[PDB]
């Protein structure tokens, strides 16, 4: 059972700033990391998987990076609509586990 | 089902029309690059795609050593064995053994053994691979796919599409390499490039790992995770799935039989205009043998990344639903990548490319097996056989072995772990090393006589059968279900067994030969490598002289030798790079 | 450790040393 840790519970950025949301896996997942966004009233939506592959339709602002145990999701130009909870999931092994979720506010 | 769109049907029909039209229009001369292209096309069939991609998906990079080892043995063919075959004036390998040792039993035995090896490792393997491609493309069962493949093969032969023109295998090699390049480009694009494959492969595993069979239940991580040494060519000598001592030494023995002792390849190389052309074609083929790493193996790894639930199925019932084989479904690695990854039109093109590889290999195999039966078996019983009856008997023999291979197909699908390349290389490792030993001792040790050679072949057959028969009888196991092999008879890797069988056959050959009367030197002129340039007349056990000449001008011989050294250095760099 | 290109170059160096050894064997005593 792999533990995904999001060090920062909460991030505040202005509109137009760049934000990096970090995730740390308990072991080396071979970039097998997905990032989900969940806006307040909504269900999670896939942003990234394989730690860098954008899901169909997500903007180029959302860029995933990382390797080994350290992964980041970067929002290059934060819009006022970007406030949400961002979750990292490992798809390296089963059961799939999620990060705690980082709340990006404005 | 998947090629049901108009674009795929159009591309497939266009290729079939071109093949039928060129075949129906058909109603020592080869220069170096046709020789190299012929060697590559004869070697590389649909079995190579299926097996190399399946083992790359299942295990990773090390299987490329099966194609990368071939460079050195192709240089052995060009520099050691082709000179002897050309100076001996032979048309079949059993004929060379007949000249070298005399008698009539070594020729007959080697013909029968080679035909069995063609049925097992060559014809049934290619039929299985084509059937797997048809299963993935059309969603059919294995038997409807085999019947369809037999029908299209019958069309190919009736229309004359297996006829050999001067530059037919050159075009076949170009088409195989072009299709493989297109699919390799699409596959590497999917995983995010070359580095995306190595980023992603080790994390790619199926999420379906629990079986409803209480005996299986929870499947261990060791069985569905990618191997930790997936990116390494050289693997552990005792725990590696392809141990490096076995991959470098026993594989050399099996590849040496394949390239230097086997009619399918030697019949292609003996068509060279000169020995320099044969050597240069050997260099070209060796360079082309570096390509299956990036055109077959890495695409198989990408297939595991893209389709882990199908290609990397671990649960026996899930695997049975995926590909019909409960012990693994890695054979669909390259087939699925053709049908799920190629777009409309290009999917039909890739199917045509697979059919082209299959048909080039089958053309070589059919020609070689018909020649073997015709010159080394049938004509012994009918020395006064006219050309018409020889041709008719050859065609009927080809039909017979195709039927027998289709009958054998259930064994092929019962490969160990559901890995076709493992089946091919294991059967080769059980049956070939006696032939390697006898051919090496014939070429290089003139003291070996007919007694030693024949009894080395027979004893090697016995010792390799004491391994082949228990391997098949105990069934096909996997990591999840390991089968009841006694683990002293099947735990040892089959390439280690190739080493052991090669040395036991050579030892029996040398011991029986040294206890019997030697062959006098006068019978071995131009038959041993020691006497290539011997100009004495030999007691056999103008135009022909020009057929049996291996004297080459110093300048082009030097150029070819330097290119062989350069190719070896490039291959050695690639071995170190992925070591 | 060694980069894969460094391993490749080490392998090529070993191959060239073996080539020189084989050439010396060929030249001196057949
Ligand atoms: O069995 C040995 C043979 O295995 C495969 O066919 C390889 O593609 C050949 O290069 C090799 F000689
Ligand atoms: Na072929």
């Amino acid at each position: 059972x792999x533990x995904x840790x999001x060090x920062x519970x909460x991030x505040x950025x202005x509109x137009x700033x760049x934000x990096x949301x970090x995730x740390x896996x308990x072991x080396x997942x071979x970039x097998x990391x997905x990032x989900x966004x969940x806006x307040x009233x909504x269900x999670x939506x896939x942003x990234x998987x394989x730690x860098x592959x954008x899901x169909x339709x997500x903007x180029x602002x959302x860029x995933x990076x990382x390797x080994x145990x350290x992964x980041x999701x970067x929002x290059x130009x934060x819009x006022x609509x970007x406030x949400x909870x961002x979750x990292x999931x490992x798809x390296x092994x089963x059961p799939x586990x999620x990060x705690x979720x980082x709340x990006x506010x404005x | 089902a998947l090629i049901d769109n108009p674009a795929d049907i159009l591309v497939i029909a266009a290729y079939f029309l071109l093949v039928i039209g060129v075949g129906l229009w058909s109603m020592r001369s080869m220069v170096w690059w046709p020789v190299g292209a012929s060697l590559f096309a004869s070697n590389i069939g649909s079995g190579h795609f299926v097996g190399l991609a399946g083992t790359g998906a299942a295990s990773g990079l090390a299987v490329a050593g099966f194609e990368w080892n071939a460079l050195f043995v192709v240089l052995l063919l060009g520099w050691l064995f082709a000179p002897v075959y050309l100076t001996a004036g032979v048309i079949t390998m059993p004929q060379y053994l007949r000249k070298r040792f005399g008698g009539r039993r070594i020729r007959l035995y080697l013909s029968v053994l080679s035909l069995f090896l063609y049925i097992f490792t060559k014809i049934s393997v290619d039929m299985f691979s084509g059937a797997v491609f048809i299963q993935q493309a059309l969603g059919w069962n294995i038997y409807a796919s085999v019947i369809a493949l037999l029908g299209i093969t019958m069309i190919y032969t009736v229309t004359g599409g297996l006829a050999a023109l001067m530059y037919t295998d050159t075009v076949q090699t170009f088409v195989i390499l072009g299709g493989a390049c297109i699919l390799m480009g699409y596959a590497f694009h999917e995983v995010g490039g070359y580095s995306g494959l190595f980023d992603k492969y080790l994390g790619a595993a199926t999420s379906l790992t629990v079986s409803e069979d209480p005996a299986v239940g929870n499947i261990s991580s060791f069985c569905y995770r990618p191997r930790p040494d997936s990116y390494h060519l050289l693997r552990h000598p005792v725990t590696g799935d392809l141990p490096w001592p076995a991959l470098l030494l026993g594989l050399t023995i099996v590849s040496g039989w394949y390239w230097c002792s086997d009619q399918v390849i030697v019949q292609r190389c003996l068509a060279g205009k000169s020995l320099t052309h044969i050597k240069a074609g050997c260099i070209l083929c060796g360079y082309l043998k570096l390509t299956p790493m990036f055109l077959m193996v890495m695409p198989g790894m990408i297939s595991r990344i893209l389709y882990p639930d199908e290609v990397a199925c671990v649960v026996p019932e899930v695997c049975r639903r995926v590909c019909g084989t409960e012990v693994g479904c890695s054979n669909i690695a390259y087939p699925r990548l053709v049908v799920k990854l190629m777009p409309n039109g290009l999917r039909g093109l890739m199917l045509a490319v697979m059919l082209a590889a299959l048909m080039s290999s089958l053309a070589s195999i059919f020609n070689s097996s018909s020649t073997l039966f015709t010159m080394d078996i049938y004509t012994r019983l009918r020395p006064r056989a006219g050309d018409r009856e020889l041709l008719l008997v050859g065609r009927l023999w080809v039909v017979f072995i195709v039927v027998v291979s289709v009958a054998w197909l259930p064994v092929v699908q019962a490969a160990q772990g559901g890995q076709l390349f493992d089946y091919i290389q294991a059967v080769s490792s059980y049956l070939a090393p006696p032939v390697s030993a006898v051919f090496v001792l014939a070429l290089f040790v003139p003291r070996v006589n007919e007694q030693g050679a024949f009894w080395g072949l027979i004893g090697g057959l016995l010792m390799g059968l004491a391994r082949l028969i228990p391997e098949f009888s105990f069934g096909s196991g996997s990591c999840v279900q390991p089968s009841a092999c006694p683990a002293f008879l099947c735990g040892v890797h089959y390439l280690y067994f190739a080493i052991v069988l090669f040395f036991c056959s050579g030892l029996l050959t040398l011991t029986v030969s040294l206890c019997t009367a030697p062959i006098p030197r006068k019978h071995l002129h131009r038959l041993v490598f020691s006497l290539r340039h011997s100009k004495e007349e030999r007691e056999d056990l103008a135009a022909a002289r020009r057929l049996e000449d291996i004297s080459e001008d110093p300048s082009w011989a030097r150029v070819v030798n330097l290119n062989a050294l350069l190719m070896m250095a490039v291959a050695v760099f690639l071995w170190g790079f992925y070591a | 450790n060694l980069q894969p290109w460094m391993q490749g170059l080490i392998a090529v160096a070993v191959f060239l040393v073996l080539v020189a050894i084989a050439f010396a064997v060929n030249h001196f005593w057949c």
